[PDB]
């Protein structure tokens, strides 16, 4: 139904006024914001939230604490102010997926519409993208188990509309902007293998784990699609793809003579000037 | 941008009436790193579009 | 804007409503946007900041204007007024006069010293800790990188063999365009060589052109790293 | 001993603090006994985002290299006219402190460029700089008019000029007037 | 086989079906008709080269495999990154 | 006045239209919710009272507010599904009193029991032991029976409540034609 969805960076910011109006207590639960956004056209764009008061329990799981007056008036007077944005979804801001989330998924999948679930961190050391839009539908599964709500990720991206840009920009002073050329592509050029690295290397050893030491479930069956479709790169003979490499390396020579050429014309003013300045102003020096 | 001042007298108040674009003639006393007298009537001149300072004369 | 726009029970209804919630601060100014005229303060902004004033001493009152701010600046002021009593002394004994270097740059020639008697201004600074520091710049960054971010990379190096090679072409045609141009210029160097009348450089555009057409050197590597694993 | 200390409180996130590695790092380090703070001075002096520790940055370089007049304002000419107005202003600290008590006119003839900007720092800064060496100094060893006469026409000049810049400027016109010509400094 | 001549023919298949050559382009029509392979031949004399199938069952010995693999892309993607790495961030940083 | 917040757990089990009982005696603990909630805003009308049931997926159905007059509307749609589950209908109270917006409101929670209780002792005393920990007080009232009223529910109360000086109370109900109202009424817990 929904494709993707678009994140504004003014919730996160209000996810670190989350970790901001704590108080210092010792709990530093998975707080919960009501988040709000458009889900009127076919993409999801979020531009605000807050927050409500969550309390869950130590040892169980499945108390959970929620407000409808709350939810109300906080909706009633942003609604007041701005009604160009409803009710959508909400977020957790702990690293997991607890097993009370469906039930407190549930609360706004009755009085709000279908409503989406977003997994973010506390401490943002991920590397990683650390939005992740998981769609609450309940999916018909192969092997007969009975039907449940049923978290897939939904594709996000995070983007600011106008004025995000600019005071975010302002805030910084520190990021550079797209610069093509040598640094911003080199640079992705560098950390890049450690992005797929880390990301696979964070994947794989503890799935590995869960290969010898893990059943109940772990989707089994996409194990079958995932190992398939990695068996669709069966180290390629690269026979047919000499010729790509003398497309490639071809365009290559055309950059070699564009270089040579061009810095060569470059080279023309630099040795001119270094003799005519020089030698001019000496001989006019004395 | 700044506006396009015209003066076609000289006060000698030190506060030159200055002919405007419509809804102008907007005297005023103009900048002081630049004297009055060289400023010649019935000259075309440059004139800031809010604080109404001269900048040069102009052909 | 005005008195009787702040609803006092709807204020202190969401004011309680905050503190219920992690919450328990007072308030510490209002702030308005005056577009289009300059952010300066109406008789009715002075009137009702000076029944706002009554209970807080500060009161500090901010106009954002983006209207006619554009992106590249994100400029705001916080604003204050000056006691009508304080007219007789110095207008403001401020002391620790070294930010008011940076207090000038409000300086449009007519609302600010055109309308800054009875009323003044006040220093802006931020704060921004290691959370919203690198929470907000992995998120910036994020928003300019990918997700898994191998993702984008094979797709531009493979648009160097199906779309970049036509910009490496028309690059060659801006590239020999000029060359028609330098063609003539050592007749010119071969005549007068005193003073400069060009401001036409033909060197860091093509500089920036080789730049460009460098993308198929980095990204063939990146085809290299992808073909060996 | 520090020098653990120093650089792990130079990794800090607060700017103040920031500040204070280079302000602390100057005195373990007086005397010029270290070509190695010199590098990360100048490399916090280029490299940070915020003009704190870069206004703050050379400060430190004169106080280690207060022991030779000649090679300090060689390597803060780039320096006396910088990118933003606060190494101009830690420049003229700079040229300030490390050419202070001497007679080295390799500070005194940037000082001409310095007198004349639009920012009020560096036109502040730079009769301060300024008020530092002309002290003790006579006119028939050297040209010193010049800078007399452009520290003198500030205060008839106070009417045009900036409200701080005529502090520094009068301020600094009590440097030389200091003990009546009678005491100095020296570092 | 999941590597190391991936391409194969029709003496092993007709040799599994016991099932003769004038039949195995039936069988072939036949199992690209069902559509669980996409699989081409390219061949004049006679070839079986495969694409895509669904393992859709179990085995071990691809689960281990699937380790060994596995953890050799990711030691030469780590070592590629060292690689590149060492020397490119001293000189680009 | 009073300062004190007012929490209620009602059961929508099928067990309360039986006909031995009151017709729908579900509508006549409501109406005892009516006369206890006027009776404490006759007595201080800024107590809070919240509403949630016992069963599986407990719902808090009104936070705790003052304002009874939509709290008469929610105590309607009672969706009578369910058996009971005693337990995190505690637990759905007690930790819930701690998001009161007056904090000098004392904590007072009931509970409508109308189902035999699925939870032994072991659980009895874990609770018991949890609520005279934090000390809340807890009056129990319970509903109709199959098997005797108290046996273990006695000694879940003794165990359950502290201070003997004007402490918790206990609300056993017999049969009878007479109302639930009246009879709880009748301890100064309605006062």
């Amino acid at each position: 139904a929904v494709q993707k969805v678009v994140v504004h960076p003014l919730v996160l910011l209000s996810v670190v006024d989350h970790f901001n109006r704590i108080g210092k207590v010792g709990n530093q639960k998975r707080v919960v914001g009501v988040l709000l956004g458009s889900w009127q056209k076919k993409v999801l764009d979020v531009s605000n939230s807050f927050a409500v008061p969550f309390d869950e329990d130590d040892k169980d799981d499945s108390v959970w604490f929620l407000d409808h007056d709350y939810l109300e008036n906080m909706y009633g007077m942003f609604k007041k102010v701005n009604a160009r944005e409803r009710i959508v979804g909400w977020y957790h801001t702990g690293p997991k997926l607890h097993k009370n989330d469906i039930a407190i998924n549930e609360l706004m999948k009755r009085y709000c519409p279908n409503s989406v679930l977003v997994i973010i961190d506390v401490k943002p050391k991920d590397l990683g993208l650390p939005t992740e839009a998981y769609i609450s539908v309940e999916e018909v599964h192969d092997d007969g188990t009975p039907t449940s709500k049923t978290f897939e990720h939904v594709t996000s991206e995070i983007g600011a509309e106008e004025a995000e840009e600019v005071g975010v920009e302002h805030l910084l002073r520190d990021i550079k902007d797209t610069t093509v050329g040598t640094l911003s592509q080199r640079i992705t050029n560098q950390v890049h293998g450690l992005k797929g690295l880390n990301s696979k290397l964070l994947d794989i050893r503890s799935y590995l784990e869960k290969v010898a030491t893990g059943k109940l479930p772990i989707n089994h069956q996409i194990i079958y699609q995932l190992q398939d479709v990695f068996n669709l790169l069966p180290d390629v003979s690269l026979q047919e793809f000499v010729k790509a490499f003398y497309l490639k390396t071809n365009d290559q020579m055309v950059v070699v003579y564009l270089a040579s050429l061009i810095r060569s014309v470059v080279a023309l003013h630099n040795l001119i000037n270094n003799k005519i300045a020089n030698r001019d102003a000496e001989k006019k020096e004395g | 941008g700044s506006y396009v001042g015209e003066v076609v007298r000289a006060m000698d108040k030190k506060k030159v009436l200055v002919k405007v674009h419509p809804e102008g003639k907007f005297v005023v006393d103009v900048d002081k790193n630049i004297d009055i007298n060289d400023v010649t009537p019935n000259c075309r001149v440059a004139l800031r579009n809010d604080s109404y300072t001269l900048h040069k004369i102009l052909p | 804007v005005s008195v009787e726009a702040v609803d006092p029970v709807f204020q202190a209804k969401m004011l309680d409503m905050l503190k219920q919630t992690g919450r328990p601060e007072m308030v510490v100014g209002w702030y308005h946007s005056h577009p289009g005229f300059g952010c300066w303060l109406s008789g009715v902004d002075i009137n009702t900041q000076q029944s706002f004033e009554a209970l807080s001493e500060r009161a500090v009152a901010v106009v954002v204007d983006p209207i006619q701010s554009v992106k590249g600046k994100v400029v705001i002021d916080a604003f204050r007024l000056i006691n009508a009593n304080m007219m007789v002394l110095g207008h403001e004994p401020r002391q620790t006069t070294s930010n008011l270097g940076h207090l000038n740059k409000p300086s449009i020639q007519a609302l600010i010293h055109g309308l800054n008697r009875h009323y003044y201004s006040i220093t802006i600074n931020y704060r921004k800790n290691e959370l919203e520091q690198k929470m907000l710049l992995n998120l910036h960054k994020k928003s300019w990188m990918e997700g898994l971010t191998l993702q984008d990379y094979s797709e531009h190096c493979k648009h160097n063999e199906s779309v970049v090679k036509e910009m490496l072409e028309l690059a060659k045609n801006y590239n020999k365009a000029v060359e028609e141009e330098d063609k003539m210029t050592p007749e010119q160097l071969a005549i007068k060589n005193v003073g400069k009348q060009d401001p036409k450089r033909h060197l860091e555009e093509h500089v920036d052109v080789l730049m460009t057409s460098n993308i198929v050197q980095c990204l063939a590597a990146m085809l290299d790293t992808v073909v060996f694993k | 001993e520090a020098d653990a200390l120093i650089e792990s409180l130079c990794r800090d996130k607060d700017p103040i603090l920031r500040r204070s590695g280079m302000y602390t790092v100057a005195m373990a380090y007086c005397g010029s006994g270290n070509n190695k703070a010199i590098r990360r001075l100048l490399h916090v002096a280029v490299s940070d985002v915020n003009d704190d520790v870069r206004r703050a940055a050379v400060e430190s370089l004169g106080f280690i290299l207060f022991r030779t007049p000649e090679q300090c304002p060689s390597v803060v000419s780039l320096l006396s006219e910088s990118y933003n107005p606060h190494v101009r202003y830690g420049a003229a600290m700079a040229l300030g402190i490390c050419c202070a008590g001497t007679g080295n006119k390799e500070a005194i003839n940037l000082l001409e460029p310095m007198t004349n900007d639009p920012v009020n720092y560096v036109r502040q800064g730079a009769l301060i700089a300024s008020a530092l060496i002309m002290i003790q100094q006579t006119e028939i060893t050297c040209p010193k008019v010049n800078q007399f006469r452009q520290l003198y026409s500030k205060v008839i000049n106070d009417k045009h000029d900036d409200v701080m810049a005529k502090f520094g400027a009068i301020l600094a016109q009590g440097i030389l007037d200091a003990g009546g010509h009678n005491v100095t400094i020296s570092l | 086989r999941p590597a190391n001549h991936r391409q194969l023919t029709f003496e092993e298949i007709a040799k599994s079906a016991k099932i003769t050559v004038n039949e195995v382009e039936l069988l072939v029509m036949k199992a690209l008709s069902v559509g669980l392979v996409k699989g081409s031949i390219d061949e004049v004399d006679k070839r079986v080269h495969m694409t895509w199938v669904q393992p859709r069952v179990l085995d071990l010995q691809q689960i281990k495999g699937m380790k060994d693999r596995l953890e050799f892309w990711c030691t030469d993607v780590k070592s590629m990154e060292m690689l590149v790495e060492h020397q490119a961030h001293d000189i680009l940083t | 006045m009073v300062l004190e917040s007012t929490m209620v757990c009602v059961d929508n089990s099928e067990y309360m239209r039986n006909g031995d009982f009151l017709p729908t005696r579900l509508q006549a603990q409501q109406d005892a919710v009516n006369i206890v909630c006027h009776s404490k805003t006759r007595s201080n009308p800024e107590n809070n009272v919240g509403l949630i049931t016992l069963a599986n997926d407990c719902e808090v159905l009104t936070t705790l507010t003052p304002d009874t007059g939509r709290i008469l509307s929610k105590l309607h749609t009672v969706q009578p599904k369910g058996k009971i589950t005693f337990c995190t209908g505690i637990r759905v109270a007690h930790l819930a009193l701690k998001h009161r917006q007056g904090k000098n409101h004392k904590m007072r929670i009931i509970a409508f029991v109308g189902s035999p209780v699925e939870d032994n002792e072991k659980d009895l005393v874990k609770l018991a032991k949890r609520l005279k920990k934090e000390k809340v007080n807890v009056d129990i009232i319970n509903f109709g029976e199959e098997e005797v009223n108290t046996e273990k529910l006695t000694a879940f109360v003794n165990t359950l409540n502290g201070k003997d000086g004007t402490g918790s109370h206990l609300v056993t109900v017999p049969p009878g034609p007479s109302l639930a109202d009246a009879l709880i009424s009748s301890p100064i817990l309605a006062g």
